[PDB]
RNA sequence: AGCGCCGUGACGCAGUGGAAGCGCGCAGGGCUCAUAACCCUGAUGUCCUCGGAUCGAAACCGAGCGGCGCUACCA
RNA sequence: GGUUGCGGCCAUAUCUACCAGAAAGCACCGUUUCCCGUCCGAUCAACUGUAGUUAAGCUGGUAAGAGCCUGACCGAGUAGUGUAGUGGGUGACCAUACGCGAAACUCAGGUGCUGCAAUCU
RNA sequence: GAGAACAGAAAUCUCCAGUAGAACAAAAGGGUAAAAGCCCCCUUGAUUUUGAUUUUCAGUGUGAAUACAAACCAUGAAAGU
RNA sequence: AAGCUCGUAUCAGUUUUAUGAGGUAAAGCGAAUGAUUAGAGGUUCCGGGGUCACCUUGACCUAUUCUCAAACUUUAAAUAUGUAAGAAGUCCUUGUUACUUAAUUGAACGUGGACAUUUGAAUGAAGAGCUUUUAGUGGGCCAUUUUUGGUAAGCA
């Protein structure tokens, strides 16, 4: 917060800092999140993740999210 | 399984990629014209390389198709001096094959002056009957999936019939 | 503004100058130079063959520094290449080169 | 392999039949489209399509709606008429043009007059707009896809339509006998061609060769005792009858319309409903991921 | 310069459609149109004989002349402080029959047939067409549909 | 600020959209006791870069780099 | 209801993988004396419809399929916007009043319909 | 992409995929897939006589273009162009 | 300005109903074309410096991920914009023609007959149409909104 704080003053004009209500850089909150991994919905990536669907090819959605349907 | 779905040779095209038009054209399309027994086509350098020292519409190369049992007497020459051994390449994977000899003048045939030596590609396409409803001209299909040609039943079928071996290089 | 302008005449080699306002027109030559291969030399008169086998038995064969030396490269051989520059009606040999490849 | 889902999205598809392969557009367009002054006259097209055992000709007008047949005849009915071989030979592309003018021509109305050409001579000869009376049925042959070659069977049947009444507009470059060197056409062999002689004379050549291939080739020929010299007066009788009654008597259509509903109904797979495709997917994910 | 040829501007109005480009549809090509009739103006692109220029594309206009393969539209074009008739030789691939004038036929038809079944039984049929007028009373009944709803909302931040 | 021109072998420079040349320089042998001169022979280049158009650019187009310049007047 | 000929709208029709197809039709298919066309009867020409096969085409089904089509008070009356004020704000911009109003998003269904003519266990 | 002596990243040949990602003299934009592209066979309609029309517009000229008419032709089996 | 032909209309800087046309605003980029941040997993007969079929700068592909466009775009407003809402109409017979049809088929124009006072939305209409002839003018500027160049301007 300080840090960002401290970036403002090198932008003109007004800046807010808002806390999100997001998982990190994710467009999900917490306790939607915390029900995801909870579940197998969720399948790690190189720093953000993916998702898993009612759509799509049902074997592929075995081949990825395995521990799911368990 | 259906005796309708065996393997049998549609065309085979003996190549001949000279490097320049002239006299040399000339001496590899009377051998492809008596080889073949028909008279063959010539064909014309798509861009100008230069490195081979070739121009556009040069007329560079001589091919002809034969089929029938024509081209199965012909294969069936151009395999001794392969001494029917070709290998795991020369096989792709659409089904067709191919090999080239660098001296078929001198396989079967008569050698004399004035004609030269040369070297011929033969390139054998297969197919299995029902080939037609991808030239036709009306209601033109695609070949369904089980009816492909692969490099497994083309080899298969080169083993069984003319006895042969593969992957032997 | 003018302009002053100095030239060399293309032919007679005689230097011209003309003077000019900057933005009025003045006339510029549809000058081409044309290769030719060098066949024989026999009364001055070069005769000369396009890329084609068609003949231009027509250009006076040059009295110069460069035509004498055209002369004497010609009567040992190595077949040259004449440039030809053609503006105005007017015909002149310009310059002569070995040829490279195909020996 | 692997078409992309941007593909997939962007790609047009072509009109239905262009994608069955079996309508040119292009050449329909101009066949089809009408001189606007004419307003509502229809533009007649003599539709000939040849399949393999059968010949279709066809009197083809159109609208927005869809085509609208005034007409057809098909090869498969000659035997009625006394042609029980050959069904796809160029003769039999003649016979079935003169069966689909001369029933045009009944149902129209133009057999008092516009007899066409009664004695054939293989003669290059439109129909002519006779003196003080109607003008001919004037119709313009629909080839399809096929290719314009000289002894085309579909010239063969524009031959027999013209000679058969029918107006319609051609040239004697495309029928056999047409040399080219010079432009003369060979009303003797346009007459073999048209009365079957050039299969009569394959007969005795062929048999007089040999008979191993004889034997297989022309089988109802001899199951039927017809001699090859025995084929002109057999065609010739076949155009008597189809110039005498041309009035298309249908088949007696055994097995009703809704017997064969009945029929073909009960051995044709339906969709699943939605209910039953859930259930296949539910019953899937415990088969495939239930701990095998 | 400036540059005001026969076609500038026309970048996206000559386009075809996404996904509907290639040939014309014969229902294109058998429509009639009589001298009288009302159509609209709308080039295809892939057609470039017999275009209208880009300033009648939208216009509607009076066929009044019918050639081989097209017709003869008329439109007023404002010109000043006046319209000039102005006369167009157009393909019937740029034309299509005004469906409001469509309609307008069917009402004439509907009209006289309101009419012609006035002047047996059912006097003062009223033709005219009337505009939205407003409602009359009426009872709304509450049971099984009683009233219930809140007032504002905060506000919240959402981010 | 606006505009124009130039860049090619170690050096100075030519150059016709079909792979580059003159003069020296350099290299090998010879002659000389030796070097030079002399004689007989060879070799030396993304044509400033990076893309584009062309079948094919050293040349044409777009940028980038480095030099040379020109205008700079009435107040 | 199936199939064919010609079509209308031109993906609800397309694409990927697999399975099934009585009867008829279509197709694959056999041949080169003839007309015709090729480097090559492979395409096209002609002959037989006979020697064979539904293997392929074609038609349907299967798919938490791709695409495409339709809908939703799903997002969202949000973004945008017309008119109005001596409205607010230093301003960028914003609200209100009288009006119009998306697209992404999410979810749900669907996956050709049909005209004329002939034929069919 | 997979293959075929020399042949290799680039010479010719073959198959599969390929909505145009190519080509259409030349800017750019639009248009086009049994074609408007590529190859082949014919040809001169790039003709005669005028009028009408569109765009720039004063509803003048010029340039360019569109649709007919009356002839003579080209091409094609023909519709047609 | 002079009027002329007529006397409520062949109308309208407006709405409604119906029907078109458009590619801006916005939006979109796990949709095309360009631009663009970061990893992940596969592909070295696609060159990886490495020892006998490898983690170890690459390039390609696939599923993702951050951000964009006056000369990009599937989608796509608001405002503005075309046309129609009848008597010069509609329907029924049967007349003309050298055009058109296979035709006694159409096309266009008609004779005769039928449609009644809501003659086919709303509001208004101050008279409606038409013609001749001639003046001055042909430096503009300001404001709200949209908008280009410019750091900006009481700038252009
Ligand atoms: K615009
Ligand atoms: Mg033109
Ligand atoms: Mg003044």
């Amino acid at each position: 917060v300080e840090g960002l704080r401290r970036a403002r003053y090198k932008f003109p004009g007004q800046q807010k800092i808002i806390l999100s209500k997001k998982w990190g850089f994710t467009n999900l909150d917490r306790p939607e999140y915390l029900k995801k991994r909870e579940a197998g919905e969720v399948k790690d990536d190189g720093a953000f993740v993916k998702f898993l669907s009612k759509k799509g090819s049902l074997e592929n959605n075995i081949r990825e999210f395995p521990e799911y349907f368990a | 399984q259906n005796p309708m779905r065996d393997l049998k040779i549609e065309k085979l095209v003996l190549n001949i990629s000279v490097g320049e038009s002239g006299d040399r054209l000339t001496r590899a399309s009377k051998v492809l014209e008596q080889l073949s027994g028909q008279t063959p086509v010539q064909s014309k350098a798509r861009y100008t390389v230069r490195t081979f020292g070739i121009r556009r519409n040069e007329k560079i190369a001589v091919h002809v198709t034969v089929r029938g049992p024509k081209a199965e007497e012909i294969l069936e020459r151009g395999l001794k001096v392969k001494e029917y051994q070709l290998r795991d390449r020369n096989f792709s994977a659409t089904g067709n094959f191919g090999f080239g000899i660098d001296e078929h003048i001198d396989l079967g045939i008569k050698y004399d002056p004035s004609i030269g030596i040369f070297g011929m590609d033969f390139y054998v396409v297969m197919n299995r009957p029902g080939a037609r409803v991808t030239r036709r001209k009306r209601c033109k299909g695609t070949v369904g999936n089980s009816h492909k040609t692969t490099k497994e039943d083309t080899v298969s079928w080169f083993k069984q019939k003319y006895d042969a071996d593969v992957l032997d290089k | 503004a003018k302009v002053h302008l100095v030239a060399i005449d293309i032919f007679t080699g005689k230097k011209l100058e003309d003077l000019s306002p900057s933005t009025h027109n003045m006339e510029v030559p549809v000058v081409k130079r044309n290769e030719y291969q060098l066949l024989d030399i026999d009364d001055g008169f070069l005769s000369l063959m396009n890329m084609d086998g068609d003949t231009k038995d027509d250009v006076k064969a040059p009295e110069g520094e460069l035509g004498d030396s055209l002369q004497t490269a010609f009567d040992e051989g190595k077949d040259l290449m004449v440039t030809i520059i053609s503006a105005m009606g007017e015909e002149a040999a310009i310059s002569f080169k070995e040829a490279a490849r195909t020996d | 392999d692997a078409k992309s889902s941007a593909y997939s999205s962007r790609f047009q598809t072509p009109f239905r039949r262009r994608r069955e392969g079996k309508t040119d557009y292009y050449q329909r367009k101009r066949l089809v489209t009408q001189h606007k002054a004419k307003y509502n006259t229809p533009k007649y097209r003599l539709v000939v399509r040849f399949t393999n055992k059968d010949i279709i000709c066809q009197i083809i007008s159109s609208t927005i709606t869809g085509d609208v047949v005034l007409a057809a005849a098909y090869s498969h009915e000659l035997p009625r008429y006394g042609i029980t071989h050959g069904l796809t030979n160029w003769a039999a592309a003649y016979a079935t043009g003169l069966l689909i003018a001369r029933r045009t021509l009944q149902k129209l109305g133009l057999d008092e007059t516009y007899k066409g050409v009664e004695e054939v001579e293989g003669e290059y000869e439109l129909t002519e707009a006779v003196e003080d009376g109607p003008r001919p049925f004037k119709v313009f042959l629909d080839i399809g896809l096929q290719r314009t070659t000289t002894g085309a069977r579909v010239f063969g049947a524009l031959k027999g339509a013209s000679d058969g009444g029918l107006y319609v507009p051609h040239s004697e470059n495309r029928f056999p006998g047409w040399d080219f060197e010079t432009e003369e056409i060979d009303p003797e062999l346009l007459r073999s061609y048209i009365f079957g002689g050039h299969v009569s004379q394959y007969m005795e050549e062929l048999a007089d060769d040999d008979e191993e291939r004889f034997s297989e080739l022309f089988k109802g020929y001899l199951a039927d005792d017809i001699d090859a010299d025995s084929l002109e007066d057999i065609y010739t009788s076949a155009h008597e009858a189809i110039r005498a009654d041309p009035a298309f008597k249908p088949t007696e259509k055994k097995f009703t319309k809704e017997q064969y509903a009945a029929e073909s109904k009960k051995y044709r797979q339906t969709k699943l409903s939605k209910e039953e495709r859930a259930a296949r997917v539910a019953a899937k994910i415990a088969a495939l991921a239930g701990q095998q | 310069g400036k540059s005001h040829g026969y076609r500038s501007r026309t970048r996206y109005m000559f386009q075809r459609d996404f996904r509907k480009h290639g040939a014309v549809h014969l229902s294109t090509y058998l429509k009639v149109y009589k001298v009288g009739d009302i159509v609209d103006i709308k080039a295809n692109g892939s057609i470039q004989k017999g275009m209208p220029h880009k300033f009648y594309q939208g216009k509607t206009g009076v066929v009044y002349n019918v050639t081989k393969s097209s017709v003869g539209v008329i439109i007023n074009k404002m010109v000043g402080n006046r319209y000039l008739e102005k006369r167009l030789n157009l393909r019937v691939e740029h034309i299509k029959h005004s469906k409001c004038r469509q309609e307008f036929l069917e009402r004439v038809k509907a009209n006289a047939a309101k009419r012609a079944e006035a002047k047996a039984q059912g006097v003062a049929v009223q033709l005219k067409r009337q505009p939205a007028q407003p409602r009359e009373s009426r009872i709304v009944s509450t049971e099984g549909n009683v009233p219930q709803t809140l007032a504002p909302v905060p506000y919240e931040t959402f981010i």
